[PDB]
DNA sequence: CCGATCCCCTGGAGAATCCCGGTGCCGAGGCCGCTCAATTGGTCGTAGACAGCTCTAGCACCGCTTAAACGCACGTACGCGCTGTCCCCCGCGTTTTAACCGCCAAGGGGATTACTCCCTAGTCTCCAGGCACGTGTCAGATATATACATCCTGTTCCAGTG
DNA sequence: CACTGGAACAGGATGTATATATCTGACACGTGCCTGGAGACTAGGGAGTAATCCCCTTGGCGGTTAAAACGCGGGGGACAGCGCGTACGTGCGTTTAAGCGGTGCTAGAGCTGTCTACGACCAATTGAGCGGCCTCGGCACCGGGATTCTCCAGGGGATCGG
């Protein structure tokens, strides 16, 4: 399936008292199982649509850094 | 819950109380056997005077200490504050040693 | 009048100062100057450091005179 | 390409005895000061009361001549090949000398 | 003979390595520290130990002496007071 | 250490010598491992030995592999300084000319 | 006539007769001239005397009369020209000079 | 058997210089190594100098350059004067 | 008697030898110090 | 056009490959008067002088950069930098 | 009086030398940190070989005095002599 | 009698005879043994062969008849004992070994 | 003025090691400093050795001692076997 | 307009370190005898300081050619924060182990003395080994043409998403 | 079916190694000569050898702690990934001065003769400095206050959500 729903269940996962760490996210794409080698662009322009379009909101970081957390 | 300090002041105490002191810090005897061992391969049933032990015993130590602040010159220049065989390396390396 | 103030830098400055100013005077206008805090200066003349509410006549201080800036980290 | 040659054992003989015993070279092992092979028993038993080569009494070490002795495997295997059924002999020798103190 | 010494280098203990280490003006040490101390102390002391036995061997003696550690010490350019 | 006689060897006996006049026959494949030289992958001339590995190389060879670089053994990877690291073998270059002549 | 040494001519506490003796039997030369073990002890004696007066100073900054090879590291790698002069010689007992690397510290 | 020193020159500078301090064994033989290793660089530089320039003899002019050579700036410069006034307080005495 | 210190010109006590001010060791009769700790 | 660094490795082959001087001599020449000058008025330089004096200052400072970049690249960088000199120059002794 | 002579190290000058010595990024002051470095360098070295010749009663140096001069100081250099 | 050289006598090439007479001419001791010269001309003979036949190894690497400095650095540098025994000695006109930092060149 | 050098010698030594190659005017100069630079550094070992031991005279063990201190490792042993060697033809005639 | 969450301030309990006064012990400093080396006084040989002369190599200046240095425009890749994870030294309490100190006993070899002999310095005569100088020839630097290895960018193909 | 990117490939420009012709200046060899090395021979002192003394090194034994070793909990520093923006490499067109070849001059390096003062060598002598002995005061070690330096809990203070 395209990255959107899984990264909804990575940010669901936890959704602890600040959000969710990049290299956290990238963690648990990798234990689930993905190739994040070769899709750092993808899932910086997937953070970037998803920054967007409102469904999750950057805590701390700007771009691609910091903390995500569900809207 | 008891006393405990930080890491770093019981390091920085210990700093200022050796470098205002200036008795040796390695033990005799084992030193003494050391030079013993590595005396062996060259001769056999050599003797030592007590003074020619302590004068190897001074120079090793102020070599150890030149060769640590040294040390410790390389790894803040590398931008840490942990001392690494890196560090030791290349000082040895630049000084011309090896 | 002017007088002349020496630091350890090899830099001399130059201060317009009247016999009846007082230290205090005279560590605002550096403040003022040379943005030094009048808490680290010691101030250096005839081998005695200047008190702080004193003025530069008591010390006989005359035109055209160099004082000494010494700098301690408070 | 070499052809196969049928030469004299007695022609080759003068080069594959140890000095200290006589016979042929059974577990070489070489001093390297001098390059001198011998017997490894040969050799570490003369090491025990001398520190000079047994041909040329060149010192092999100032103090520990047992620091400078190798094994001449490759010398090893050309003499079990010159020699004929010297290995199965030797072999034999083995198993019999064990069979008796287990 | 009197013994065959061995394993004697370990003499110098990990507390010795790191109050030198003080001395010298550090705060915070590795774990490899130690082994590669010991491996430099047993060159250079290797180095001293050689070039003292050949002065006593000239001398034709049998005990080394602090003065041909002096020497020796001088001659690898590590002048040392205090000994003679 | 690593030196001490095991049981066998405290008083093995000497192996007797073959006085009889027989001929060996002997294939030019049979000593090639022993006799041909890592580096030119031919027959040895002017033997070199080194002192650290006792590996056997033409003076040449090796010291044509010495100069290019890489100070090693070419077969053991064990680094040997100069020419002093290696010797003349005369006991090989004997052998050698009485098999091969 | 009453012999006067030399040193007491040349107004020196260093014995330049002894010092003469040294250089003559030293194998430095084939020979040596008159003011040369005057001059060389003049420079021994200024030099004892600046280690010295910086050893005395350093002793009684500690509230002590004795001067030792704690005090004599201190004066000597405290003085930049004695320390150039003495840099790769090493002091027995004598220490190390008491630094700390800024960074090191908190701040 | 005599074993010479130059402890008792040491203490009279010692003396001259600081009336009420003492000295110890150790720091003595400390000074004593350094004024041997002073003398014996000095004359080996003068040496050299004087096997350079063909010479066979070692003068005051040889000790001079050898001291402006050795000691660095002003301990070099205040040697040579107090070796120049005392070869020439010798001289006219 | 009281000496001046070469660096600070300050009028220090006999009896001490480190200056007040500038904390730097009092020098020899001929030779009197020189710059020392360059940061002010 | 090439990218950053060709020329650079391009460039360190070529002076590694060769042997002569790098300085200019008239310039060298000027400087090494002038800087005698200050310890004795009117004297005068061997060619040979100038020369020996120019090749022990050139192998100096190849020595001193080449531990400058082993320094440097110690640092995690490929750039030289003056502290990288200074810290070289403590460690030899020469500061 | 001569001046503005160390200007003449160029900045292609000191870059050919850190060239020859294997380094591939300079940053923009190592050009002044080595123009002090040999100005000092060759104060030290001119300052011994000055002094030898002064004591040699000439008016010339010569390269027998530099070479003496680099041998006191350490740095042995062969090819000139001696 | 027909003369007969002492550096034919001991088998070398290097003169016996001007060895001795500096080493009783530079001032090293009063008495010099007549053992002594020989010894070291063999050793600076031995010497000087070593180095001789590795620069000329080079010059023939490099397809020239002629030893040239920068054939007698690469001789001299290539040999880590030659390299440690002239560790302080500088070359004229003999360059640098061709060595370049791993990490610069270009992945 | 006749100023004498080890050109000859130099010369003679590379004629026997490689029978057909030739060195230039720098490289000479280079070896005859070589030499030189060798020669004082073991005269000046032996002569403090001499003076060390309290002796008079420089033999061929004090020469043996200053080349074991100075040369590393396999130079000194293969050194070391050319002397004695040398010494033995010479003193064997 | 209050929860609660992070940020700056102060007080007090607790551990380290300086300052003062006591006590004992050993080595620093001063004195006595002697002996060997520094002084004084003379003679003799040559090392070098001074003056003269010769010629060579260093300094100063000119004009031409062309290679190198300078200044500028432009793009890109590398140094320098900033954040976040995790793992590995640090501080401390409990067990254990071997260094230090004091004491004894044996004897090995370092240090000293007397004797002697042969090894090297010193001197003279004789001669050939090596050094300065001159000259011919080919090793090698330079110029020119050519083939091969590196490097860089534009395009193309296959795999993602919307 | 229509967008993107990332890996793969090919031609053009550039640089470098390879193959010949040249002409020339430095290397290698031959010659005369003179100074330094070799051969004989004598004398005297340094070093080798043998005997003896006793200073100091090695080895062993027992207690007493002081230091070393081991394990535990946790916080702070090392390391990896990311983004930005500025300094640095590269190439071009213009300006500068270094290198070459030649001339002219002369200050000064280098060699030679002389002659005088300075340093080595030798005897007689006497006083400074080294060895031995001893004794008393500065310094090491002890214990008790007093003082300074860390560290954590409690407490105000600004701020978002409700
Ligand atoms: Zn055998
Ligand atoms: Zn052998
Ligand atoms: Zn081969
Ligand atoms: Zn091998
Ligand atoms: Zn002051």
């Amino acid at each position: 399936p395209p990255v959107s729903e899984l990264i909804t269940k990575a940010v669901a996962a936890s959704k602890e008292r600040s959000g969710v760490s990049l290299a956290a996210l990238k963690k648990a794409l990798a234990a689930a199982g993905y190739d994040v080698e070769k899709n750092n662009s993808r899932i910086k322009l997937g953070l970037k649509s998803l920054v967007s379009k409102g469904t999750l909101v950057q805590t701390k970081g700007t771009g691609a850094s910091g903390s995500f957390k569900l809207n | 819950k008891p006393h405990r300090y930080r890491p770093g002041t019981v390091a920085l105490r210990e700093i200022r109380r050796y470098q205002k002191s200036t008795e040796l810090l390695i033990r005799k005897l084992p030193f003494q056997r050391l030079v013993r061992e590595i005396a062996q391969d060259f001769k056999t049933d050599l003797r030592f005077q007590s003074s020619a032990v302590m004068a190897l015993q001074e120079a090793s130590e102020a070599y150890l200490v030149a060769l640590f602040e040294d040390t410790n010159l390389c790894a803040i220049h590398a931008k840490r504050v942990t001392i690494m065989p890196k560090d030791i390396q290349l000082a040895r390396r630049i000084r011309g040693e090896r | 009048m002017q007088i002349f103030v020496k630091t350890l830098t090899g830099k001399t400055i130059t201060l317009e100062v009247e016999p009846s100013d007082t230290i205090e005077n005279v560590k605002a206008k550096i403040q003022d100057k040379e943005g030094i805090p009048p808490d680290q200066q010691r101030l250096i003349f005839a081998g005695k450091q200047l008190e702080d509410g004193r003025t530069l006549s008591d010390y006989n201080i005359q035109k055209e005179s160099t004082l000494h800036l010494v700098l301690r980290l408070r | 390409m070499h052809r196969t040659t049928r030469i004299k054992i007695t022609e080759l003989n003068p080069h594959l005895m140890c000095v200290l015993c006589g016979g042929y070279f059974i577990d070489a092992t070489t001093i390297i000061e001098c390059l001198h092979s011998f017997c490894k028993t040969c050799i570490v038993r003369y090491l025990e009361t001398s520190k000079y080569c047994p041909i040329c009494d060149v010192q092999v070490h100032k103090t520990r001549p047992l620091l400078n002795i190798r094994s001449d495997k490759t010398l090893q295997d050309i003499v079990y090949k010159l020699v004929p059924g010297l290995f199965k002999n030797e072999m034999k020798r083995r198993r019999d000398f064990y069979a008796a103190h287990p | 003979h009197r013994k065959v010494l061995r394993d004697n280098i370990q003499g110098i203990t990990k507390p010795a390595i790191r109050r030198l280490a003080r001395r010298g003006g550090v705060k915070r040490i590795s774990g490899l520290i130690y082994e590669e101390t010991r491996g430099v102390l047993k060159v250079f002391l290797e180095n001293v130990i050689r070039d003292a036995v050949t002065y006593t061997e000239h001398a034709k003696r049998k005990t080394v002496t602090a003065m041909d550690v002096v020497y020796a010490l001088k001659r690898q350019g590590r002048t040392l007071y205090g000994f003679g | 250490k690593t030196w001490e006689l095991s049981l066998y060897e405290l008083q093995r006996t000497p192996q007797e010598a073959i006085t009889d006049g027989l001929e060996i026959v002997v294939s030019p494949r049979s000593l090639h491992s022993e006799l041909m030289c890592p580096i030119c992958l031919d027959m040895l001339k002017n033997t070199m030995t080194t002192k650290e590995c006792l590996h056997r190389f033409c003076a040449d060879c090796i010291i044509t592999a010495l100069r290019s670089g890489n100070k090693e053994c070419p077969t053991c990877r064990k680094k040997l300084v100069s020419k002093r690291s290696l010797r003349p073998d005369p006991n090989f270059d004997a052998l050698i000319s009485k098999i091969y002549p | 006539a009453k012999a006067k040494t030399r040193s007491s001519r040349a107004g020196l506490q260093f014995p330049v007769g002894r010092v003469h003796r040294l250089l003559r039997k030293g194998n430095y030369a084939e020979r040596v001239g008159a003011g040369a073990p005057v001059y060389l002890a003049a420079v021994l004696e200024y030099l004892t005397a600046e280690i010295l007066e910086l050893a005395g100073n350093a002793a009684r900054d500690n509230k002590k009369t004795r001067i030792i090879p704690r005090h004599l590291q201190l004066a000597v790698r405290n003085d930049e020209e004695l320390n150039k002069l003495l840099g790769r010689v090493t002091i027995a007992q004598g220490g190390v000079l008491p630094n700390i690397q800024s960074v090191l510290l908190p701040c | 058997t005599r074993k010479e020193s130059y402890a008792i020159y040491v203490y009279k500078v010692l003396k001259q210089v600081h009336p009420d301090t003492g000295i110890s064994s150790k720091a003595m033989s400390i000074m004593n190594s350094f004024v041997n290793d002073v003398f014996e660089r000095i004359a080996g530089e003068a040496s050299r100098l004087a096997h350079y320039n063909k010479r066979s003899t070692i003068t005051s002019r040889e000790i001079q350059t050898a001291v402006r050579l050795l000691l660095p700036g002003e301990l070099a410069k205040h040697a040579v004067s107090e070796g120049t006034k005392a070869v020439t307080k010798y001289t006219s005495a | 008697g009281f000496w001046d210190c070469s660096v600070c010109t300050f009028r220090n006590s006999a009896e001490a030898f480190k200056c007040s001010i500038c904390d730097v060791r009092k020098g020899t009769s001929t030779r009197k110090p020189r710059i020392n700790s360059q940061l002010v």
